[PDB]
């Protein structure tokens, strides 16, 4: 009776059998529907496509994400995503495979309710639990005192945990990360005259970001370097073989995690948001939090990000205090890996919510650990 | 780091 | 058949095998229970913690003392304290180890009754005695004519003893000492803007008190010195590495032993309470009392306290009379050390109360030497 | 020679001529500076704005409060606030108008010193006094035996007064009130998915709080009512005409005065803080304190607050004892009104501190009645 | 030209015009001065208060008695007491009203001298006498052969009189009575855990004593009754409405008149002091003394006291001899009533000391009947 | 076979080996038993103490004299006194050491019988005699015609002897001396306000008497001197270092030997009692009695006493007649010294009463010379 | 018992 | 309640 | 000062 | 004055 573990990212869906070391489905959180007219009756095969097939098709298709900032805004396409996840990818009959699901903290409670309602009524899943991504990140990181920094495609959030107790007031969240960084990179690349406009070109700019972008340790020094020298410049080849050349823009894009002023946001950067979240914590907690600052992958894959963060936090926090940042190469998968651990634990299984309980406690039981 | 080791660690804890 | 000796302090519990030179358990008189929400199911291991473990945990925990002013106000937590003391600390099976227990004078008789009832009925202890802390302090101080000044975490009391006879009318008691001095130190440090609020921060302020505080010989001269010069100022580093700087506040805190007006109490200081207790004694006794003024530790660990006390008593008492103050460095342990002596004495053993006697005299036999 | 009376609130500035029945200036304690780039050279008229002008501008501006919890953290902006208060609002030349100023109790003494130094040296004010807001609240409430509960934008504090004598040890203070309640309301409204983030949106949530929030008489009954029925739900219209709908959240916000656990604070609610402050008072005082429990306005404007407080105190305090709560509709102005009375009193005027004395006693004379 | 009669009790001041049936002033012998800081300038009206006003104020005030054990130890406050007695209470101009004053026997002669010096020089009283309280008690009791037992707030004394001749050697005195009984009641109530500490709480314990206490006829039988049954228990309500419950303590307090060992005094009880005083008397006198044992009020108001005394004296004295104890309900006032009689007597008036005589005999004439 | 000589004084016990020049035991006629509670089980060593040890202990102890006015009122404690005298002081086994014992004249015959019965039956003394203290005083004074004046702690008595013949009708006795003088000194010192009450304080007042008191030659002149000048005043330091100052009281105390009216006795003073005793003597005897007036120590140690006595007797007796008073510095010991002489005399030994004679004459033989 | 009566009693005596 | 009345009240006290 | 010495002292006393 | 002398005196007498 292998449990299922599904992490529904704002940009990537990660679904895997409990106790496995890696997800099996990793396809994009994407649905596409043709903008163009079909004429070859044998070829207009589908009105809609799921993210891997939809990515190849994207040149004809319009692409939409069903999640915005950890919120689900198109439940029909999200049901499409889960249906394809369970039947097409994992080849598994969910009637027998109880499921763990993930959400960002401080999400609307309606989102969790509606997701649970779909899971029981549509898929007939026999048992379910919903888990908080920071806790999964700590299970993946092998420790029980941590502060977790997350940045998927959508939300960025900071959660402190101590001896397995969570500090709900110390949570801090920014709706920023990958998508906004991609759009800002589109504008900056527009500064050089590479007009990218379509959602397909948005996906191309996402790939450009994921390869070329690196995080400055001293943004002003990098700006002076790119102004004085071409040595930072890189070339890349678009799918049609056109060549694009990029300079300061590379580091200027991820730098807008630290300086959301470039988006026009006033909220302080991820470093200051982390520091303030630590300050919310009771004074003794802070020392152990500085020793255990864990990164939840996604955008934190960038080169240099951990060094820049350590420099910033050491500047913000008092001296004479060990500040240490833990970011394994699996950090992106680490949310799923945490779910894979949690579902396996013999202690955990009584945490399941059973279809009986959903048929008796109404929804409200899903709120029990809403955090 | 492997998932099995972490499971055995927390089940031991 | 080694007897047990347990001193239940308002702030520290001290339990040791009779004839040993020091206590083995010295852990804080503290129980803590998590205020914060548990989420890591493998980690919310206990609903309650005992003072040493509870101190490390305190950053999450709320801490409560089960004793206030030598009175026991949460018997459930007090049973937790004794259970952990006997099994976890002393590794001893109390069925075979008769026990000596301590109390402040002028305590409610119900407290002694309830403690004895717990000791016999819950732990099945085969023999017990309850002893008065001043007498133990005199055994620790190697003399049989003394006046004892005590100040634990809770009570302050003065007891005169002469040739081993106790003067029940000359007893004087103040509910003051460590805890009130700590709270006043919290307020004074608030005067500089270091907002300490939590019970964990109360424990931090207790540590600040225990290190930094010193007792003025001339309070007005010290106030003028701190006003005119920084030379009295000290820095200290909080657990999060923040630096705190403190000046006049250091001596101003223990000075509020001598001037309880700063708490708003009207009762005269420890010096005048000692002098008045001596005046209660019959005239001949006084000369030998002035020669034998013994300090029972706890707060009397402060620097300068004995010199200030000698200055005050010499000002209060008539001239041409030797005033001498005895305060060994063991003065804090000295109550336990006295118990360790008393339990060993061959003459003492018939003082034991046996479960038979408790099953026949009812409680009342515990009152025999209630004093 | 009409004296000036200025109350510098953590959130609202209240300035009025002595003996007037109401303040004339009531503008917000706010300075704003443009985050966005100016381009219309004729329109970027000012680099900084004062709270009334800054509120309209706030949509472009970033807003900062210069006071946090009765502490002044940006003296430059505070000088801007006072400069605009005297010249722009009151149209008065402070060379001729001696001034009364207000502060929370247990504030850092440096704050009072620096404020006085600014008042004399920068504004050339010829005479000054600093007064304690609870005493002003009692003058406004026409009585001389009272316990005062205060909650401005920043501090909450309890002060007992009896026959005009103040009990410095019975003072109790919480850094809570308006700002923390507003932030918690932002988080709770986030539970429904209304993402408010900017300081402008903080001001919108403050207005939402001030209109919609009401205090439960039985929090659990209200929670059950909101769960079982929509009848508690309200709608509100944001500045852009978007509609927001709110239910249980309304009473859940002010309930976190009584249960600071929802902020994660362990300090007992305003009811238990009042009761404990009464317990600090000597036994005879208590009866008259229960008869005279006075509310100092600000957040205590909420509907139901006085009834809930009376219910709680009657539950906490012994039976057969009149518990009575005095909260006029002017309770918010009542601190200023008390200052307006006090400055007018012929008996008071010798309490003034004159520029000569400040030039001779140094600062320290401002401490004379620091309380 | 109505003479004045003033009785200055250790605890109550009693002043009345000669020939009146009762005193007019009965206010407490109390001066109080604020321990707490004044802040409401309109309300710190007085630095000192007289016993009736001082009692209501006592919750803020510290209270001091100016008399200890019939000795005057604070002449400044005693001048305050007399000033308020003459002007505020009796509304009388002492220039016209010659005065009778009372004292305990065996008082220091300096006390009488200083009192007389104050009366003439400060108040300009034109004539004075000092009278001995036992003689006044016999005039109040309508007889000229008596033994008088007295117990005010301070002194207890026994004086035998026969045919109006006084036996100076048979006088016996104990410094005991009300105040020591009150303090002992504070300690005993501490045995139950009712911590009373302040002088205000001392006054509360005085009221508790005056209402609840009753005198045992068989102390050991009463102790067995209170041990075996709750039927002796009473409840009382403190000024703050808290309820206090008291059992054996009630009779145990006045029993410490008979057994001063509970105070630690070795002097025999009032019964044995009476018997020994009778034994000092010449043999024939004794028979008439046993017939005429008169009680001078104050503490002798207790229930049962006369029956217990009769039991004790009948046990001590030889059988076949009538032992009879006279204790009218006016016994407390009876000292003043005796003064009111004595001053009225036409035979008495030549006993007056005139300001001329005080200006010529020095003080010493006040000693003429010092007794 | 050294005889024993024991003088049992009302206040001091004097026991010595016959032919020695001085007593060896001089300890007080005192037994003490703790009034206070014992708590140090190792320290409550004895339930009772003998006068030297009892004096140091007296601060805890109650002290009792076993003799009142040459009468033995606690035979158990008197047996304690003798047991300690023989074993602890003299280190002598009374089985071998026949004993001489002393008594006042006109004592109850039962007292002598009971003392003898104890001496033979309890101590197994082999021979005994009882001797009359005046005769011993004459042996000490080396003459066989004398009148003896005695004043120990208890009795005062006058006995005339002529050529070794005693005049039983001329005996005169007063129960006065040391103890009554001490109590009167307590009252007089109370006139200044030095409250002495305890038996320990009685012993302190005894020491005050023994040092400070002196006898007036003209009581009225001394009273005028002390009234007009401080030059008679003396200071003394109590055991606690408190200073006491004394004036007229010094001579006023011993003056109450001559004027027992101050005690309330009507019996004429020692001078008139001596004169009347001389008048009882046959006319020729008187001339030789005036030549040989011998003082038996104790209270007659006072300064001035012999001069005052000579002045009084010369005023009372006819002129032209030598009046001469013999009072060696050994006068206190002189009773014991007389016993030491008498027991040694070879002529005396047949005066012994042997245990055989006590076993044959019953008691009555002790009466043979009862006088 | 009244004060006047006691006065008249002692003045008579 | 008016400010003038309260002033006159405290100045009277 | 050691506990054994004090015990022996009081047991001797 | 010594005791021996007084003894010898009275034994002589
Ligand atoms: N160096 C120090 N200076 C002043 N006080 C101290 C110091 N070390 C410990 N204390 C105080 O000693 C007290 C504990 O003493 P203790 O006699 O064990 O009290 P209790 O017996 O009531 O627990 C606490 O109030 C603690 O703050
Ligand atoms: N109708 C209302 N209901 C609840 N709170 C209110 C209302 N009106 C104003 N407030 C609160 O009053 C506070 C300001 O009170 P005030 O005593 O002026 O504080 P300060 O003196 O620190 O500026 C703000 O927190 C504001 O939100
Ligand atoms: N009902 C009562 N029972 C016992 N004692 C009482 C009672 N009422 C008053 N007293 C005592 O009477 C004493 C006052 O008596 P009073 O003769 O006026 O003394 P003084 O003359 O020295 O002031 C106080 O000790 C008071 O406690
Ligand atoms: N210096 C002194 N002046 C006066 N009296 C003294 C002095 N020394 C001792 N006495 C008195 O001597 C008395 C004891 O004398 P003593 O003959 O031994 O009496 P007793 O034989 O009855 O014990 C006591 O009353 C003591 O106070
Ligand atoms: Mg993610
Ligand atoms: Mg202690
Ligand atoms: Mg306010
Ligand atoms: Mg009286
Ligand atoms: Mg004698």
């Amino acid at each position: 009776t292998t449990a299922l573990v599904c992490d529904n990212g704002s940009g990537l869906v990660k679904a895997g059998f409990a106790g496995d070391d890696a997800p099996r489905a990793v396809f994009p959180s994407i649905v596409g529907r043709p903008r163009h007219q079909g004429v070859m009756v044998g070829m207009g095969q589908k009105d809609s496509y799921v993210g891997d097939e939809a990515q190849s098709k994207r040149g004809i298709l319009t692409l939409k994400y069903p999640i915005e900032h950890g919120i689900i805004t198109n439940w029909d396409d999200m049901e499409k995503i889960w249906h394809h996840t369970f039947y097409n990818e994992l080849r598994v009959a969910p009637e027998e495979h109880p499921t763990l699901l993930t959400e960002a903290p401080l999400n609307p409670k309606a989102n969790r309710e509606k997701m649970t309602q779909i899971m029981f009524e549509t898929f007939n899943v026999p048992a379910m639990y919903v888990a908080i991504q920071a806790v999964l990140s700590l299970y993946a990181s092998g420790r029980t005192t941590g502060i977790v920094l997350d940045s998927g495609d959508g939300v960025t959030h900071n959660v402190p945990i101590y001896e397995g107790y969570a500090l709900p007031h110390a949570i801090m969240r920014l709706d920023l990360a990958g998508r906004d960084l991609t759009d800002y990179l589109m504008k900056i690349l527009t500064e050089r005259g590479y007009s990218f406009v379509t959602t397909a070109e948005r996906e191309i700019v996402r790939d450009i970001k994921e390869k070329l972008c690196y995080v400055a340790l001293d943004f002003e020094n990098e700006m002076a370097t790119a102004a004085s020298s071409s040595s930072l410049e890189k070339s890349y080849e678009l799918p049609d073989g056109q060549v694009i050349t990029i300079g300061n823009e590379r580091f200027r894009c991820p730098e807008t995690l630290f300086q959301p002023s470039f988006i026009g946001m006033e909220s302080a950067g991820i470093h200051e948001t982390t520091y303030n979240s630590i300050m919310k914590c009771d004074i003794d907690i802070r020392k152990d939090l500085y020793a255990n600052n864990v990164m939840s992958g996604g955008t934190t894959m960038y080169p240099g990000i951990a060094d820049r963060m350590q420099k910033e936090i050491t500047a913000l926090a008092p001296s004479t205090m060990k500040i240490k940042i833990i970011a394994p190469p699996e950090r992106k998968y680490s949310v799923w890996i945490g779910g894979s651990i949690l579902a396996s634990l013999s202690t955990f299984q009584q945490m399941w919510i059973t279809k009986q309980e959903y048929d008796e406690a109404g929804p409200s039981i899903v709120h029990r650990k809403c955090f | 780091m492997g998932v099995a080791d972490l499971i055995k660690k927390f089940e031991s804890i």
